[PDB]
């Protein structure tokens, strides 16, 4: 109802920085962004893995397909795949060695629901690493296929320009 | 008072950060050990750094007949 | 076969690398 | 050392001479007769950062300080963060 | 925080303070006395007001919190007062111990100043080869 | 705020990246940091530089051995 929000610097006390203005916590953004691992952790990091892997997968192609070495190709294998399906695979352990900056060694399953969450201390960390291979490892089948519906995709194009 | 309205419904409000929507789609179990290997990640990736980085490069660099530097 | 003696660029300037970059994050940790 | 840089003097005396700096030096701890009988070099060092504003003002009257402390908290310069 | 609002030393916004590091490690922060309310220049770039409550204010990290003195002494005052807060309690009373004001006579607690020998003809360089034996771990 | 590189100590919990440089540039100051004795020292300096020697040779062979089958002799 206010002037924006009952105006404030931050959730509450202004000695935390963040500035709460907007493009930091408009309803018009916030919600936008938390299916996802934005505010709360869905089911575990495990699928939330391949719409990363994938969505970001059949990207990284017209930047090395139209963009590449020796540019528009008449190869065909490339206006796709080609290599690139290197870059999700050099960073499919760029990420795994650093869940290695995560161990933390538990299984307890609860992506089922129970008494509606918080994760409470949610910050920090409390996602230990067996998860973080649960989410490296949506990464590789995401990165790697999703490079292929790019490739697979014919190509009908336009522009342009 | 008229332009005192009531706050044309009170929401109550504040929603929440309670429930704007479900969750997530009902895909998911439908890759349950579908893709394992990362999903039995229990010891690898000294695995996937020999293969995958020996067929990204093996082959990858080689060839038959040049089409050269 | 004829003309195939390109690999021992990547296993060093490439892979080798890879090996220790990975590896080596043991100053991080291991 | 880990905080180990001598300002001492000998006059210790710390009236219109020195006290700038940020927390570390809760000294006047007077030794048996040193004229305006206020003595040593510091109190308990595991606190603060590397200044040299150590010295700047009241004699050391040999070097003055300044980063000599190697191991090296971060707590201890300002960026652990 | 709001369901438990219990402030001080008023402000608004700021992209100073306080981040990450000061829950996963240490806190630190100042308290203090004030008359009439009055406006202050900060640390982290701002500036605000004072009245009362505990004036409780939380920083960072103690060389900036100390800094109201460097000026928040040319402004009247005896009493300010800064802590220190972990993520759970104690050891380590920053302010608190004993008498104040680092320039008077109760104890003498640490400090020492001479190492072994004093500032005398150290021409004399290092001396024994580091050996766990004979007293140099001070 | 773990333990790590191992030799020196006061470098070995500093919570920064000098943590890092610094780590890769003591290496070779053997006389007085932590690991050391007049004994460790010398012969610490001893079968280093016999791992000398030892990096020349792999310098050398390989001098004599892109020549051989191609650069002409
Ligand atoms: C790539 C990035 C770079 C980075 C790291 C940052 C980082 C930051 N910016 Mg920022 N900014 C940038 C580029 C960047 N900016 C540019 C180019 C502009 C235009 C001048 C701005 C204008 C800007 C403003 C006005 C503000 C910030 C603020 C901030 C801070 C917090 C805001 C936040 O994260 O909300 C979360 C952000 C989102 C949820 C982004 C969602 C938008 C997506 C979905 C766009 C999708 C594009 C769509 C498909 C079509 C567009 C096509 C094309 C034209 C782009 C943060 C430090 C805020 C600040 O100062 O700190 C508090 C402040 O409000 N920025
Ligand atoms: C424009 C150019 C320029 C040039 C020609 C150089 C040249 C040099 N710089 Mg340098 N530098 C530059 C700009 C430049 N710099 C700038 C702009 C900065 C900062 C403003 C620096 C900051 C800098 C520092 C701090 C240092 C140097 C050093 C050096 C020297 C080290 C050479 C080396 O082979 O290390 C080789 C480098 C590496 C092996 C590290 C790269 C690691 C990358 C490839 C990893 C990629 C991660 C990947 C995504 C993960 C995949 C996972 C996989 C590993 C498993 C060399 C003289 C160093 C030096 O003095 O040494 C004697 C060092 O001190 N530079
Ligand atoms: C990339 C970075 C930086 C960041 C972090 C943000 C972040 C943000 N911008 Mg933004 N912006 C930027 C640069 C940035 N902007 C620049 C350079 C411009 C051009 C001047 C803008 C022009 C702009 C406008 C006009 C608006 C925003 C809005 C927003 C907010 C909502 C995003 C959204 O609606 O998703 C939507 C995401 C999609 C993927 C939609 C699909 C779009 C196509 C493909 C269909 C968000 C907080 C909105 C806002 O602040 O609240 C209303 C809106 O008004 N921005
Ligand atoms: C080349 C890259 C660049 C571009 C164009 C994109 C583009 C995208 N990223 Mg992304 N991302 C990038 C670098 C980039 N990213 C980097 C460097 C990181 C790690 C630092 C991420 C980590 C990341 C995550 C976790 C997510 C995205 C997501 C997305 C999708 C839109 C949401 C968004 O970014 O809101 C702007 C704010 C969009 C495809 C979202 C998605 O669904 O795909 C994985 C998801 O939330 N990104
Ligand atoms: C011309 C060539 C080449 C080809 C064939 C493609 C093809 C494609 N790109 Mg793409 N891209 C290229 C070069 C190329 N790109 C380059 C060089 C870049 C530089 C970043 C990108 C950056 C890029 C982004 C960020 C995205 C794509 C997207 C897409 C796909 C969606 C088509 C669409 O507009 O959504 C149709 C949408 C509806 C019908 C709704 C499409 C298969 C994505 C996309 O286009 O989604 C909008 C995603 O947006 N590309
Ligand atoms: C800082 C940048 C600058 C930029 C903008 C570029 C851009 C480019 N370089 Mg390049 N290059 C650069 C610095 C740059 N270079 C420098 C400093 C060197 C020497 C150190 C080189 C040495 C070099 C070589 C040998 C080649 C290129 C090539 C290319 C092209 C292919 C990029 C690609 O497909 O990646 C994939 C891109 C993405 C995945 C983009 C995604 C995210 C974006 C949109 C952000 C592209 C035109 C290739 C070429 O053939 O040029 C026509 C060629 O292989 N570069
Ligand atoms: C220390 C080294 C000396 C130097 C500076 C080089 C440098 C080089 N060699 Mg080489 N080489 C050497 C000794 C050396 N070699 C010896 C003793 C042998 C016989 C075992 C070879 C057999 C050899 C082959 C077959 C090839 C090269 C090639 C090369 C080039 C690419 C790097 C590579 O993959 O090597 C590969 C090196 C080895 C298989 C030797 C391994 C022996 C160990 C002990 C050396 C590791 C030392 C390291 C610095 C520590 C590069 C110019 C490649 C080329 O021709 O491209 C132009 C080609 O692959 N070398
Ligand atoms: C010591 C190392 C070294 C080596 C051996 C290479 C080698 C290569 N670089 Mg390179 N590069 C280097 C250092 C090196 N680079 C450095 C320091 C830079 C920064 C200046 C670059 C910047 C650079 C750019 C911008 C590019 C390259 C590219 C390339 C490739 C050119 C030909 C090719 O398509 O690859 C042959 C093989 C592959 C790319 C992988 C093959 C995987 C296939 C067989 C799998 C498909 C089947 C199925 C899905 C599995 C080649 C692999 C280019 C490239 O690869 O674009 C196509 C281009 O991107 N480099
Ligand atoms: C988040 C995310 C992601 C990820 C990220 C990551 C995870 C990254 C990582 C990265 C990494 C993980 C990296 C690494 C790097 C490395 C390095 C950089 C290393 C190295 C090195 C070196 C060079 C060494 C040196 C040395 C030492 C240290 C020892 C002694 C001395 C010497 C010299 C030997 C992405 C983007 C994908 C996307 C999605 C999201
Ligand atoms: C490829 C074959 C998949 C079919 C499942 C059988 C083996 C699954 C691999 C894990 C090995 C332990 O076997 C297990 O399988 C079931 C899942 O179906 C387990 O059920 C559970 O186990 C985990 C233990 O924290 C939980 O996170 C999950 O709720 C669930 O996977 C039983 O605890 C046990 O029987
Ligand atoms: S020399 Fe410095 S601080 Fe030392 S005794 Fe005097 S003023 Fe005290
Ligand atoms: S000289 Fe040293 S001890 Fe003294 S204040 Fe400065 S940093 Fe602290």
């Amino acid at each position: 109802k206010p002037t924006y929000q009952v105006i404030q610097p931050l959730n509450g006390d202004p000695f935390i920085g963040g500035l709460e203005t907007p493009v930091t916590s408009s309803p018009l953004i916030a919600w936008y962004l938390s299916n996802l691992p934005a505010y709360r952790t869905a089911v575990n990091p495990l699928l939330r893995g391949v719409e990363v892997g994938l969505a970001h997968g059949f990207l990284l192609v017209g930047p090395f397909v139209k963009a590449g070495p020796l540019r528009n190709t008449e190869y065909a294998g490339a206006a796709g795949s080609l290599a690139a399906a290197g870059l999700v695979v050099i960073l499919s352990m760029c990420l795994t060695m650093y869940g290695i900056a995560s161990f933390k060694e538990g299984e307890p399953s609860i992506a089922p629901a129970l008494t509606l969450t918080g994760r409470k201390k949610q910050p920090d960390q409390l996602q230990s690493a067996d998860g973080w291979a649960k989410f490296t490892g949506g990464f590789f089948f995401g990165g790697v296929s999703g490079v292929t519906w790019a490739c697979f995709l014919m190509y009908v194009l336009d522009l342009p320009y | 008072d008229l332009e005192d309205i009531a706050n044309t419904t009170g929401q109550w409000d504040v929603y929440g950060s309670d429930a704007p929507s479900p969750y997530n789609s009902l895909q998911s179990k439908f890759f349950e050990t579908f893709a394992a290997p990362f999903t039995k990640r229990g010891l690898l990736l000294k695995f996937l750094i020999l293969g995958g980085g020996s067929l990204l490069t093996y082959v990858s660099a080689n060839a038959p007949q040049d089409v050269l530097p | 076969m004829i003309n195939l003696p390109s690999l021992f660029v990547p296993l060093v300037g490439l892979l080798f690398p890879a090996v220790a970059m990975a590896s080596l994050f043991l100053h991080v940790e291991k | 050392m880990s905080h180990s840089v001598k300002i001492y003097d000998t006059c210790i005396g710390c009236t219109q001479c020195v006290r700038a700096c940020p927390t570390d030096v809760l000294e006047m701890i007077p030794w048996g007769g040193c004229k305006a009988k206020q003595i040593a070099s510091a109190p308990r060092t595991e606190d603060c950062v590397g200044c040299k504003r150590c010295e700047s003002a009241c004699p050391t009257d040999f070097l003055s300080v300044r980063v000599y402390l190697w191991h090296e908290t971060t707590r201890s310069m300002g960026l652990a963060y | 925080e709001l369901d438990p609002n219990t402030p001080s030393p008023i402000f608004a916004g700021s992209t100073g303070g306080l981040l990450r590091k000061a829950q996963v490690e240490e806190f630190y922060v100042i308290t203090w006395e004030s008359p009439k309310e009055q406006i202050f220049e900060m640390p982290t770039g701002g500036a605000a007001i004072m009245r009362e409550g505990p004036n409780l204010l939380k920083l960072a990290r103690k060389e900036q919190c100390l800094a109201l003195g460097t000026r928040l002494r040319s402004k009247y005052k005896i009493k300010y007062q800064f802590y220190r807060v972990f993520p759970s309690g104690e050891v380590q009373y920053l302010h608190p111990k004993d008498g104040v004001y680092p320039e008077k006579v109760n104890p003498g607690r640490q400090g020492v100043g001479l190492n072994m020998r004093s500032i005398g003809k150290n021409v004399s360089p290092i001396e024994v080869k580091f050996t766990g034996k004979q007293p140099y771990d001070l | 705020a773990l333990r790590i590189p191992r030799f020196s100590q006061g470098i070995a919990q500093d919570p920064t990246t000098r943590r890092i440089w610094f780590g890769i540039a003591t290496a070779h100051d053997f006389e007085s940091h932590d690991d050391i004795t007049e004994g460790r020292l010398y012969q610490n300096i001893f079968a280093s530089h016999f791992g000398q020697l030892a990096i020349i040779f792999l310098w050398t062979s390989g001098n004599l051995f892109h020549v051989a089958w191609q650069g002409n002799f």
